[PDB]
């Protein structure tokens, strides 16, 4: 239907990420952690 | 941020919109209830530039109202078009449409699909056209005083009913005088050949329909003459001075002959044009454009009297008084387009302004009504009231049909086709009864009007109505009580009720045909 | 609530609103209005925007002139206005008849009745108050005396003792100078000429015309005695070729040449005038006079002048047939053929200076057609209300000699009317003659506002009024100095037969049609 | 000529926010159609297959349900008619426990047909005292209506058959199962002389397995944990105390003095040794539970630990009584161990675990009490909300079946026949009123088709139905649910059936809130704060 | 002329003053004609609250209306005042005033002044008291007249049925009255309000409704045969004045001290528990004790263990 539902409290300014990206920005987090303590 | 449609875009569906589309009409038969019948009361409008209104009519009063709901707007449109049509019954289109939308409501509100309420109100109105044809009283055009009656009942509800036995007259005469043949078509062109003019201050009986135009100019010259006995009338449409022309030409002057020459070949311009207009021997000449000073000394020379600038509409209401042709090349005007017929030329003071008339036509195909009284309101109004009888003659002129006024058609149809309705089964019948109830609001509305007891009045004459050979018994507003239309002499045009009939049915039909509505967007 | 619902931002005043306000409305009018009627009025002071005084007496200039905004004010308003631009006086008498009209019909409605039957004793009463009046006038001749008294009614009502005398002998004596057989009556042939100049009596009537303009060579004369006329609508200003002319030589003397023929076609327009002054009459210092409606060119006004010609250049339209209704000449828009018929005559023009702007006067005609009214004030406002005095008095003049028959005046009528029409209430039938009943006291509202303005007490001089003309059917009306009544034909106080019956007859209807509101609306904004 | 000016008077002196109302369009009108607006955003929740609805307070707390009381008290009403019907739909809760519903149905319709009416030509007075007499005509007319009065009110089948039809009204589904529980529940407390109480039947909400898991026992369970260390007494005396089981203290301040050595050495072991001597005075007289209304001291509930008494707080005052009653004991204001005569027995005390939710138990093994207590589970809060709304409604309609024991058919039975009743007195009887009598046959047919208007079938050929069948005379007859088709059949054989006395509070306020809005003619609003 | 003085100030002159106060009279005498008599039409009142408010009443109607006119105002303490001393014909004095107003304003905007007005008002006002004086009808007031009189009144107020209930309960209440030469005290005819059942069952009750109950749940709820103990007195724990202070050693003394603390309201118990046995326990006659002051649940206890009742915080009245 054309109305739109809202679900979650607060939710238009909450943020997601799903799937291989969140382990990409996971992966390189730590990546940066790493690098920095590799000196 | 996604959004499918825009951000202004606004849906509402279901039965709600239904109601409120209802609602929406019943407001609108709601301000204009009081104003029906013999006995309406005055209603002031304030308009929107600083005017006042003060109108009885249901399209002059709807057409100073705005509204933002959609249904309303249709509402207006068909008070404009029963304005238009037929120029009668705006109130009572607008009560019938409210209150057969309201009845329509109970069955809408009954899980009932608005498809079979459709088609019971389209069998409804064929039938109420039928029966409504039926009972009509043939009418004799010859006769001058059943017209009379004609337009007094149809002008007795509104303001100048105190001098109906003059205005009536006026409205027949200019009716029985814009009336018109040419190549096997009549006209009766009310809009364009019978002009309404007002001017403020005076007394209502001093109006009058002159058989002839009246317009509000003055001589060009003091000299020329103001008073004309058998004047030859010519009408211009060009002008009477020198215009440069329309190719760019720039001439070019060397010799000390040519400055002088150019300004001598202009006035010998003008008098060859002015000579040309008097070969034909003239007396009074109308242009719609200007006069140059020479062309006027010209004319002065041969004793003519010069109009300046005139509006179109009022030469072709001059050409059509007096017979004459309005021509645009003097070098081109005959002896058949010179007009002979107008019988008199007063150049009169009204006021602080001048008129002039061109009265006493042979047999004048345009009229105009100097219409005097004491402020610009009551003329407006009165304006609209003969607007009212002329439009109420027309429909008798080429309509020979009558039906009894008062509430008695509405009763007879209303009767008839419930009668018709108690022998068909089915369940279209409820919605067709309900109809059958709802022309029951005019006689309703008219006995509230006068201040009576409508509960058992209504049902006495209902039960009067029952008997038969009763379908002319109606409610005398006047005094409220149940009369008969023959005695009372009161019937109204069939084409006035059949049009408003059709019309409102035709306009519930449609605010019931909707149910979503969308707004906002470009 | 209807409509509020439709148009949220909407007004609507129902029935018992609508009368209540209405009502409330006409008392105000009324109440501002009534300090002004009969000559022992009180002026009054406006002030518009920019800061201009304007004293006044009028009801209609009064009346727009006032800051008001309401609607049934600006009915009321233009029905006075109505009033005036055709009759011309009893404008102030019109909002006050309204006025008493709707305060009557809100008294006997608040009781719970419908004004359906107040209109139609408002009916009955205004037909047999219209009989009343036809047969209650007298048809006189217009002489002489009887226009100074009719004059005389209506100026001192509008001005003081002195001034109205002075104004009344000049409209009288100016309009008894344009009356013909006929029954025209052009006012246009009054002009009504102004000068900040010497004392407000100083005012008077010229025979011949007073023109704003002047001589503007400097060289021209002042004044001539035996003056011909020549009025013309003829242009001697330089007109270029209307078909996009243009010049080509190829040396200073080819554009020499160019000048001279440049100029000859005005010049041989003026060589015209002046052979025909020439072949007229040259001796004897007969003057010779050209009143042109359109421009004159600095070299023939010097042409003109070297020849002892006096030239008058940008006169007004109506000047023309002033002029050749006066001096007796022929309006002229061409030179094609001049001839000495075409020529008017004037016993004296001369011109005034006053501060900066110049005058010619023109008088001393054999018989004139049209005469001019020189209003002299020591300031503005002074003028525009003589101005204002004049029309109102030249207009009832009119009046009086368009129909042979006049009223007596001071209230006189409205008293005995009003007892008529109480004589007649038993006939009319019904409840509705109660409304007649009111039209009848509404009528006492003119006689009361004499004694109310006069400083006496209404009850007291409303019955010695009524009582005396019950007694004996002589029409009295109030003596404005005494308060006993007086007879008003033998006093002199006169009206105008047509102002009564426009009285008459604009006040019901008008009432009428607002008594029949039941809903004042203002929707129509989006 | 741009601004109409207020009307001089009343209009010109108002104040801000005022709004006055006079006149019938501009007042009567105005009420019928709110109040019809208020009843038609109630009438798709009537009957046995009415929607549950969703209301969301002014505090965001979510209410499923279809009781028109409860979605009527929790949604915010403004208009005054509006407030007028839901103070009538509030009273007829109080005095009944059902009819709700029925008040606003038959109240919208009746100002709907007042409104028709007043159309039509009809003055206010000729409709109203039209309405008082069809009222009375009603009254007067009803108790011949009534059939199989209740017989028992002790046997288990015919009251749960007899509450069955009171419950169906909510949760269509699952109907035997609740009439069983509340019967049973409710005949264990009905005490042999006629005073039938409703505060005795408890409901205790614990989440969990499915409504079939639901039960009922002769005593109460509270959602606490005993303060000592014993738990599960077999045959408990229990004491129950309203003050803290503490050493009681003087009310006026008191500081104790010490001037010698002798006497600070001896202050504890004095306190100490008087508390112990209480304990064990409570203890010997063969008390196992003792329930105290206040604060439990460290040193009372050790020597409560070590003559083996087992412990419980209590926090209110209600459940103290609730207890006292239950049990058959009596609070009293100090420790002084009771006499024999003010001991409450009961059958065991347990600690149990059901749903994560460590209750304690006062239940009863002999059917005997005067408390017993509805333990249902669910698995949402708002789904045993409803559960026990239906409770409620289903206890109100056994108490008020104890007295007037009468009753009369449903399903659009008694509506139907008694509306051809009245319109057949109105038609045998003159005069101006008539109409109004006439209105009520129509007002009467808005209960049967809200009916069939939730039920999926033509409510035009289901009112036909019953005025065809009605015709005959078998006065027993109404709208038949879930058929795929408009029908009818019988009430008495089916069990449904309602209370006489709450049909006749129900049309008595229902006509007096239609009147009483009716009647008044002028509204002054004042500035809604 | 005070705008010259004050800018900020609000003056109506004498036209001026006049003709606003005649419109505020009319305003209020055309919203309060709309009720006077039984015919009249009921309003319906709306505070800030939302509560609602159906009356007829001018006084109540008058208060609540929403209104800020000065005149207004001085009509309305007028009302009131007449209300309170006489008891009712306050809409009747309203429509009094408007129509005075409206007369006099008739009179004056002829050119007169108020002065004559007013005297000729003093003048009719003495005429008219002669005649109110000689037209009244003395008798012996009776059960009928006083019927007749309430009924009038009551059929002002309410519908016909609800006004003859009324009537009845209203005569039979202020009937029993004392001695002839005494004036009638109104206070002892009490109302209590019950939302209850339908509005036909308001009736008399011969002794009196409490709002207040017996506040132990083991006190019997119906004694037959009462006496009855209408006191002043707390037995409620009342300490020391003076700012008192227990001090003790042990907890043997504390208990001994709470006993003494208790002994002074026991004793004043047991004084009512004497006097109730010594007057009569025997054939279920009850006892019960009415206090205006409260009662402490020690001694509601010792007062329920010998069969009685109790009823503590009652009104003055
Ligand atoms: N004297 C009368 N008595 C009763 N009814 C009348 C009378 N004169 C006209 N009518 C009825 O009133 C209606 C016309 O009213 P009018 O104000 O013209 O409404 P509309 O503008 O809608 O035509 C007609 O249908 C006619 O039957
Ligand atoms: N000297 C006088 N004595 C008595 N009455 C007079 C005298 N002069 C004028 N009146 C009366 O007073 C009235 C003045 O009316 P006027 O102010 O001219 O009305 P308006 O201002 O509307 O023209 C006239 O009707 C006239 O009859
Ligand atoms: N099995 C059933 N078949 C037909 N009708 C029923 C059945 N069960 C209940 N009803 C009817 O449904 C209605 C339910 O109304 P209800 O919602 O209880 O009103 P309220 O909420 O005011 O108490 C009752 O009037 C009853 O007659
Ligand atoms: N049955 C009746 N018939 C006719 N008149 C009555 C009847 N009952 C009361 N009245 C009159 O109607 C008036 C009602 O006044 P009321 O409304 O009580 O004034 P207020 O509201 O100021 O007390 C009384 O003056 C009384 O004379
Ligand atoms: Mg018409
Ligand atoms: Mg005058
Ligand atoms: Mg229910
Ligand atoms: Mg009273």
């Amino acid at each position: 239907y054309g109305r739109p539902f809202l679900i979650i409290k607060d939710q238009d300014r909450k943020s997601r990420l799903m799937g291989l990206e969140a382990l990409k920005s996971h992966i390189m987090a730590a990546k940066a952690v790493a690098n920095t303590m590799r000196t | 941020p996604v959004l499918v449609l825009s951000q202004n875009t606004k849906r509402e569906s279901g039965r709600k919109v239904q109601s409120g589309n209802i609602n929406a009409a019943k407001t609108i038969a709601d301000i204009i209830r009081t104003c029906l019948g013999p006995k309406s009361m005055m209603k002031m409008l304030l308009d929107p530039m600083g005017g006042i209104v003060m109108t009885n009519d249901g399209n002059a009063i709807l057409r100073e109202i705005q509204v933002q709901h959609p249904a309303a707007k249709s509402m207006i449109e068909i008070s404009r078009t029963q304005d238009e049509e037929v120029g009668d019954g705006t109130t009572s289109v607008i009560i019938l449409a409210g209150e057969m939308l309201s009845v329509a409501e109970h069955f809408l509100e009954q899980q009932m699909h608005p498809t079979v309420v459709i088609s019971a109100y389209r069998k409804a109105l064929d039938d109420m056209i039928s029966t409504l044809k039926k009972i009509s009283i043939p009418v004799d055009i010859s006769d001058s005083d059943m017209m009379l009656n004609i337009i007094n009942s149809s002008i007795t509800t509104k303001a100048i009913s105190r001098w109906s036995s003059l205005a009536c007259n006026i409205a027949l005469d200019a009716v029985k005088m814009v009336q018109f043949e040419e190549n096997g078509r009549k006209e009766i062109d009310i809009k364009k050949y019978a002009r309404v003019e007002k001017i403020p201050g005076g007394i209502i009986e001093d109006s009058c329909v002159l058989r002839g135009v009246m317009i509000n100019k003055d001589v060009t010259h003091p000299r020329m003459r103001r008073y004309i006995k058998n004047p030859r009338i010519v009408l211009l449409d060009s002008s009477l001075e020198y215009k440069k022309g329309e190719s760019q030409t720039d001439i070019e002057i060397t010799r000390e002959e040519d400055f002088t020459r150019i300004l001598q070949m202009e006035e010998e311009y003008i008098q060859q044009l002015c000579e040309d207009i008097i070969q034909l021997k003239p007396d009074v000449v109308i242009t719609e454009k200007g006069i140059s000073d020479l062309a006027q000394h010209y004319l002065m020379r041969a004793n003519i009297t010069a109009i300046r600038r005139v509006r179109k509409t009022d030469n072709n209401r001059i050409a059509r008084a007096c017979g004459a042709r309005i021509v645009s090349r003097p070098e081109e005007l005959r002896e058949d387009d010179v007009g002979t017929g107008a019988g008199l030329l007063e150049i009169k003071k009204i006021g602080d302004e001048y008129f002039t008339f061109i009265t006493d036509c042979k047999d004048p195909k345009a009229c105009t009504i100097l219409l005097r009284g004491a402020s610009k309101e009551i003329l407006s109004e009165v304006e609209r009231n003969l607007q009212d009888a002329m439009q109420v003659c027309r429909n008798v002129l080429l309509d020979p049909q009558l039906v009894p006024g008062g509430g008695a058609s509405e009763m007879a149809v209303a009767h008839a086709l419930t009668e018709k309705s108690k022998a068909m089964t089915g369940v279209e019948q409820w919605p067709y009864r309900a109809v059958a109830q709802a022309l029951e609001v005019i006689p309703r509305t008219l006995i509230q009007n006068c201040g009576a007891s409508t509960i058992r009045l209504l049902t006495s004459l209902r039960a009067k109505h029952t008997q038969e050979n009763c379908e002319t018994w109606g409610v005398n507003g006047e005094t409220g009580t149940l009369v008969d239309m023959k005695e009372l002499g009161i019937w109204e045009p069939l084409a006035v009720k059949l049009q408003t009939y059709k019309t409102a049915v035709e306009t519930a039909v449609l605010l019931l045909r909707i149910d979503d509505i969308v707004s906002g967007h470009k | 609530a209807a409509v509020k619902t439709l148009n949220p931002k909407a007004e609507v005043a129902r029935a018992q609103a609508a009368l209540a306000v209405n009502i409330s409305a006409a008392r105000g009018l009324q109440d501002v209005l009534r300090t002004n009627l009969g000559p022992k009025g009180t002026m009054k002071m406006l002030v518009s925007g920019a800061g201009d005084i304007k004293l006044t007496k009028d009801g209609n200039v009064l009346l727009h002139e006032m800051q008001i905004q309401h609607p049934t004010a600006s009915l009321i308003a233009k029905v006075a206005t109505a009033q005036d631009d055709i009759t011309g006086d009893g404008t102030t008498s019109n909002v006050l008849i309204i006025g008493e009209l709707l305060k009557q019909a809100d008294l006997y409605i608040s009781e719970g009745l419908h004004p359906r039957i107040i209109t139609e004793g408002f009916e009955a009463a205004k037909e047999k108050a219209l009989q009343f009046l036809e047969e209650v006038k007298v048809s006189r001749e217009m002489d002489r005396e009887t226009l100074i008294d009719v004059a005389r009614t209506s100026l001192r009502t509008k001005v003081h003792a002195e001034l109205a005398d002075v104004l009344t002998e000049a409209v009288v004596d100016s309009i008894l100078a344009i009356k013909k057989q006929d029954e025209p009556i052009d006012l246009f042939m009054i002009e009504i000429m102004e000068m900040k100049h010497k004392s407000e009596t100083d005012t008077s009537l010229i025979r011949g015309l007073v023109l704003d303009h002047g001589a503007r060579h400097p060289d021209m004369k002042k004044r001539v005695e035996d003056a011909y006329i020549l009025t013309c609508n003829v242009s001697l200003e330089y007109e270029k070729t209307e078909v996009n002319s243009g010049f080509f030589y190829k040396s200073a003397e080819e554009r020499e040449k160019l000048v001279k023929a440049e100029r000859k076609f005005i010049e041989d327009r003026v060589k015209k005038i002046i052979e025909l002054k020439r072949k007229v009459c040259g001796d004897s210092d007969k003057g010779f006079v050209v009143i042109n409606q359109k421009g004159i060119d600095p070299f023939s006004l010097d042409a003109l002048s070297k020849e002892g010609i006096v030239a008058l250049r940008r006169a007004k339209r109506r000047n023309m047939e002033r002029l050749t209704l006066a001096c007796g000449g022929v309006a002229l828009n061409s030179f094609d053929d001049l001839s000495p018929d075409c020529l008017g005559h004037a016993g004296l023009v001369y011109e005034y200076t006053l501060g900066e702007e110049k005058f010619t006067f023109i008088e001393k005609c054999n018989n004139p057609r049209s005469v001019t009214l020189l209003i002299k004030g020591p300031n503005k406002h002074t003028l525009t209300q003589i101005k204002d005095a004049v029309r109102d008095g030249l207009r009832a003049v009119k009046n009086a000699i368009d129909d042979g028959c006049v009223v007596p005046g001071a209230g006189a009528v409205e008293v005995a009317m009003a007892e008529a029409l109480i004589k007649h209430k038993p006939s009319v039938k019904g409840r509705a003659q109660l409304g007649v009943q009111a039209f009848a006291d509404a009528l006492l509202i003119i006689p009361k506002v004499l004694a109310q303005n006069s400083g006496f007490d209404l009850q007291e001089t409303l019955v010695k009024i009524q009582a005396e003309h019950s007694e004996s059917g002589q029409l009295v009306g109030v003596d404005l100095n005494t308060g006993e009544p007086m007879v008003a034909a033998e006093v002199g106080v006169w009206d105008n037969y047509c102002v009564k019956k426009q009285l008459l007859h604009s006040c019901t209807v008008i009432a009428t049609n607002i008594l029949l509101v039941d809903e004042i609306m203002r929707a129509g904004m989006s | 000529a741009l601004h109409v000016p207020k009307a001089p008077g009343f209009a010109q002196m108002l104040k801000e926010g005022a709004k006055h109302f006079s006149g019938l369009e501009e007042a009567v009108y105005r009420n019928i159609q709110a109040c019809k607006e208020l009843a038609q955003t109630t009438r798709t929740a009537y009957g046995p297959n009415g929607m549950n609805k969703m209301v969301i307070n002014h505090l965001e707390k979510l209410f499923v349900t279809n009781d028109a009381a409860t979605i009527l008290r929790e949604l915010e009403v403004q208009h005054p008619a509006a407030k007028m019907i839901v103070m009538a739909s509030h009273m007829q809760e109080q005095e009944v426990g059902d009819g709700t519903n029925f008040v606003l149905v038959f109240a919208g319709a009746l100002l709907e047909l007042a409104e028709e009416l007043l159309r039509i030509g009809l003055s206010v007075s000729e409709v109203i005292e039209g309405y008082e007499i069809a009222c009375r005509k009603a009254h007067e007319i009803l108790p011949n209506l009534v059939c199989c009065s209740a017989k028992n009110l002790r046997d288990i089948d015919e009251v749960s058959s007899l509450l069955r039809t009171s419950i169906m009204s909510k949760q269509y589904g699952n109907e035997v199962f609740l009439a069983k529980l509340i019967a049973q529940a409710c005949v264990s407390i009905f005490p042999d002389s006629g005073h039938f109480n409703v505060d005795n039947i408890r409901v205790c909400k614990i989440l969990g397995s499915g409504i079939s898991s639901s039960s009922v026992l002769h005593g109460m369970v509270f959602k606490k944990e005993t303060e000592g260390d014993v738990t599960s007494v077999k045959d408990a005396k229990i004491a129950v105390y309203s003050c803290p089981f503490d050493g009681m203290i003087t009310e006026t301040k008191g500081t104790v003095l010490i001037k010698t050595a002798e006497e600070l050495m001896n202050f504890s072991k004095g306190e100490e040794n008087l508390m112990d001597a209480q304990v064990k005075a409570i203890a010997d007289t063969g008390a196992n539970v003792v329930v105290t209304g206040g604060k439990v001291a460290d040193m009372a509930l050790h020597y409560a630990n070590k003559y083996n008494i087992m412990l419980v707080r209590l926090n209110s005052k209600w459940d103290l009584r609730r207890l006292c009653k239950t049990v058959g004991a009596t609070a009293l204001p100090r420790l002084t161990p009771p006499v024999l005569e003010e001991m409450g027995h009961c059958d065991s005390v347990y600690l149990s675990e059901v749903g994560d939710t460590q209750v304690v138990v006062f239940k009863h093994e002999k059917e005997d009490g005067a408390i017993s207590t509805i333990v249902l589970r669910g698995s949402t809060d708002n789904l045993m909300d409803d559960i026990e709304r239906a409770v409620d409604d289903g206890v109100n309609t056994f108490k008020v079946l104890t007295r007037d024991k009468r009753l009369v058919p449903g399903g659009g039975a008694t509506e139907i026949e008694l509306a051809k009743q009245i319109t057949s007195y109105g038609e045998t009887c003159p005069g101006l009123e008539q109409y109004a009598i006439k209105k009520f046959a129509e007002a009467f047919e808005a209960i049967p088709r809200a009916l069939a208007e939730n039920s999926g079938v033509k409510a035009n050929e289901v009112i036909s139905k019953l005025y065809a069948v009605h015709q005959e005379g078998n006065k027993n007859v109404g709208l038949d649910i879930e058929a795929e088709v408009p029908a009818v059949k019988d009430m008495l054989e089916a069990g449904i059936l309602d209370t006489y006395l709450g049909k006749y509070w129900a049309i008595k306020l229902a006509t007096n809130a239609a009147v009483t809005v009716l009647r008044v003619d002028q509204i002054i609003m004042a500035k809604p704060a």
